[PDB]
RNA sequence: GAAACAUCUCAGUAUCGGGAGGAACAGAAAACGCAACGUGAUGUCGUUAGUAACCGCGAGUGAACGCGAUACAGCCCAAAC
RNA sequence: ACUCGUACGGUCACUGAAUCCUGCCCAGUGCAGGUAUCUGAACACCUCGUACAAGAGGACGAAGGACCUGUCAACGGCGGG
RNA sequence: GCUUUACUGCAGGCUGUCGCUGAGGACUCUCACUCCGGGAGGAGGACACCGAUAGCCGGGCA
């Protein structure tokens, strides 16, 4: 039969509807008024935190991030620029929100290492985005059959360098096939065209 | 100059003499789905477009004759060479 | 061209700010609970630097030492209160609802408790105008009928100080030294004195404005300069 | 007054010194900044890709 | 550079910010599409090819599938119970 | 920043002590105000089209413009016969 | 380098529209949101701000 799991999840793929909306509209308030990175006792989606690889365990740390929505902020040229380089409106970064969340929250825990993260929504000006750190120090983790993967030197800093599942999802590498010449294997290695 | 809106001449489709009807070419109305139509979407951001910044140009002080003439059996057209015409006035 | 005068103001380098170290004090309505119970007395006047005219150094009955806007006819040993049931006497701060109409009235705060806003220039004052369980109108230095919530604070006289624009400054000596005691630089170039590259009407082999002096309110700074928005401008008509 | 010879001879204030990190004269006493290796500015060493040619 | 120049080009180059390793990255198909009764994770080398594709259709720009090689390796969760 | 500031303020400009004065012009340009009517983009809406879509047209119509007015110690002008 | 009713653009300002955004062609309300208030609480309020897009102005700048 269905799993508990299954009804956060069906929840989840409407936030505009039933209880979740009401809860959003509380919540969202109270996360307002919180900072840029906030640690969190538990996972607001349960079932998108395991599934990803979350386990109520030692060393398993979860923070809320909010970033600023839109377009890139960018200072204008101030000096000679062609037409095609004197934008400033219309230019946009090329990570996305969820991405720069993921950062600024790994910076917030210099020892600990992404493993993943997820969407909580979003207001009129900001989103909001749950990511899932691990302590690759701590023998609970460095056990786990699962997790310790993640304890290896080569796993330092992953974000920093996109091997997360939204690092590489946005570097244009979820197709094997067609669309993916100037992705795979990597972006700096085909030149910076994808 | 003035010109007979109906008069004999030879039909390229029946290949024999028939009675044409001339008449001035309307022009056609674009569909906005032509390659050029996609290039010109595709192609324009920020800054000058290149060719699709470009504004059309003058006039000629005299335009050549734009006709079709119809088959009055066969009830086909076909196109000539124009010529240069400051106004082309039809006959009945 | 170069940025204007005006853009380099605003980025608050020493020059343009205000020499805030050297100022007295904020001179702000002394808050209350309720009930309106508190007096002081005026122990001193002094000199305010930082708006050329002078105030009240008040001594409260809970002990707190603070300066005033102090409106005119205000001397030592004098008693100021401050509260919905205070004395209607000038010098004393209650909100506009307890204040009777007709009088004269300075320092007028914008919203109940900011501490004062309106009215606080030399000599200066605001006419409370009509009462009402919703607004008070007042009418401001500049002529505009303001209305108000009543339970917004206001000081009665008029600012002391009046009549210090009568007297000219005579010498350049005297702007010197007031300028020098206020966020502004000074002296003033004008604009059709200086080269193309530094201002809008800059240029020329003889000195006059470029194009009209009247700037749409939509232009950009840079180029906001002369006549900015008028409705209309000279003295005839 | 010439910006020349008699406009050198006010200078005899101390700016650049020794520096405690690496020991090059760069020191600024005044802004307590490294302009050789950026101490006193970022705890990395300062270094800059343009101190060489574009292929080395 | 386009014998000017704006798209284009120089070039995702120079330079800048962040970060790992002894190598990095990639990687066990929601692939390919010599369309098949076919191939079978990924890098890389040779080739395919200056081909397809782009472009004031100007100057210029420019792959991939496949093939021959190198080396070969395949697995673990989430959930159901 | 102005600003420990609030129109007897401070910003933006012109002229340049005092004294005697500072005419006429609002057509153009600028600024500002108004506006029956006209014009005026996108979203949404309606018609056609497409088993969808591209697309074509329509309806409504903001600031702006037309039009009207104000204004020269605004830019400026003050002739021929 | 500088100018402008040169060409082409880019900021910026104004304006419509979508999102934030909710209850009962004009209107009421309060709960998001904003501001004032030490606070209690007051004003404002689905507007404003902010994000997005569209039209206009735009040698301020390239
Ligand atoms: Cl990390
Ligand atoms: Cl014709
Ligand atoms: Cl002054
Ligand atoms: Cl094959
Ligand atoms: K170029
Ligand atoms: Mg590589
Ligand atoms: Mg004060
Ligand atoms: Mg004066
Ligand atoms: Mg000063
Ligand atoms: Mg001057
Ligand atoms: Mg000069
Ligand atoms: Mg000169
Ligand atoms: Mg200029
Ligand atoms: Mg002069
Ligand atoms: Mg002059
Ligand atoms: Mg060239
Ligand atoms: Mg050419
Ligand atoms: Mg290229
Ligand atoms: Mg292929
Ligand atoms: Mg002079
Ligand atoms: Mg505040
Ligand atoms: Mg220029
Ligand atoms: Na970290
Ligand atoms: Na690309
Ligand atoms: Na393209
Ligand atoms: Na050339
Ligand atoms: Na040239
Ligand atoms: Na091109
Ligand atoms: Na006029
Ligand atoms: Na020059
Ligand atoms: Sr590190
Ligand atoms: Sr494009
Ligand atoms: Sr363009
Ligand atoms: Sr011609
Ligand atoms: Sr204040
Ligand atoms: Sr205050
Ligand atoms: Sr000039
Ligand atoms: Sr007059
Ligand atoms: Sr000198
Ligand atoms: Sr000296
Ligand atoms: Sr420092
Ligand atoms: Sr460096
Ligand atoms: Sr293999
Ligand atoms: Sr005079
Ligand atoms: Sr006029």
């Amino acid at each position: 039969a269905r799993s508990a799991y299954s009804y956060i999840r069906d929840a989840w793929k409407n936030p505009g509807d039933g209880q979740l909306a009401e809860l959003q509209w509380q919540r969202q308030q109270e996360w307002r008024n919180e900072g840029a990175v906030e640690r969190i006792e538990r996972p607001t989606r349960l079932d998108k935190a395991r599934s990803q690889g979350y386990k109520a365990k030692q060393g398993v740390i979860v923070a809320r991030v909010s970033v600023r929505k839109g377009s890139a902020r960018k200072r204008r040229h101030k000096a000679g620029r062609r037409s095609k380089r004197q934008g400033v409106t219309r230019i946009t970064r090329r990570k996305d929100i969820q991405r720069v969340a993921e950062e600024r929250a790994s910076r917030t825990f210099p020892n600990l290492r992404v493993l993943n993260s997820y969407s909580v929504g979003q207001d009129g000006r900001q989103k909001w985005h749950e990511v899932i750190l691990i302590d690759p120090n701590h023998p609970a983790i460095q056990n786990d059959d699962d997790l310790s993967w993640i304890c290896a030197d080569d796993q330092a800093d992953r974000v920093f360098r996109g091997l997360t599942g939204a690092g590489r999802r946005n570097r244009g590498l979820s197709g094997k096939g067609k669309g993916s010449e100037k992705t795979r294997p990597s972006l700096r290695s085909n030149g910076g065209k994808g | 100059m003035q010109m007979p809106r109906r008069f004999n001449t030879y039909c390229p489709h029946c290949n024999e003499h028939q009675e044409h009807e001339v008449e001035k070419v309307r022009s056609g109305r674009q569909t906005g789905m032509k390659w050029i139509d996609r290039q010109r979407e595709r192609n324009s951001g920020i800054g000058n477009d290149g060719k699709f910044s470009k504004v059309p140009g003058g006039d000629k002080p005299t335009k050549k004759t734009d006709l079709k003439y119809r088959c009055g059996e066969c009830g086909k057209a076909h196109l000539r060479e124009g010529w240069r015409a400051g106004r082309l006035e039809f006959q009945e | 061209g170069r940025r204007i005068q005006g853009q380099r103001r605003g980025r608050g380098t020493s020059t343009f700010r205000a020499p805030s170290h050297r100022y007295k004090a904020d001179l702000e309505h002394r808050k209350v609970e309720d009930g309106d119970v508190i007096a002081g007395t005026v122990v001193d006047i002094e000199h305010d630097p930082a708006r050329s005219a002078p105030v009240a150094a008040v001594e409260f009955e809970d002990g707190d030492r603070r300066l005033i806007l102090a409106p005119e006819g205000v001397g030592v040993g004098d008693e100021l209160q401050v509260g919905v049931s205070a004395e209607i006497a000038p010098g004393n701060t209650l909100p506009l609802a307890e204040i009777p109409e007709g009088v004269p009235v300075c320092n007028v705060e914008s919203s109940p408790g900011d501490g004062g806003k309106f009215a606080r220039a030399s000599g200066v004052n605001a006419q409370l105008l009509t009462h009402d369980r919703n607004v008070a109108v007042v009418k401001l230095p500049s002529g505009e009928m303001k209305r108000l919530d009543p339970q917004c604070r206001a000081t009665i006289g008029v600012v002391a100080g009046g009549g210090r624009t009568d007297k000219p400054f005579v010498k350049a000596g005297n702007k010197h030294h007031k300028m020098k005691a206020r966020g502004t630089k000074w002296p003033n170039v004008r604009g059709v004195a200086m080269n193309a590259v530094d201002h809008p009407f800059g240029g020329g082999g003889r000195q006059h404005p470029g194009k009209p002096k009247s700037i749409s309110r939509n232009a950009p700074p840079g180029r906001k300069v002369g006549d900015i928005a008028s409705k209309r401008t000279g003295r005839g008509g | 007054t010439g910006a020349g010879t008699p406009s050198q001879g006010k200078k005899n204030t101390t700016t650049h010194t020794k520096c405690r990190r690496c020991g090059e004269k760069s020191y600024h006493t005044k802004k307590k900044v490294c302009s050789s290796c950026g101490f006193g500015k970022s705890a990395k060493r300062r270094d800059y890709e343009w101190q060489s040619k574009a292929g080395e």
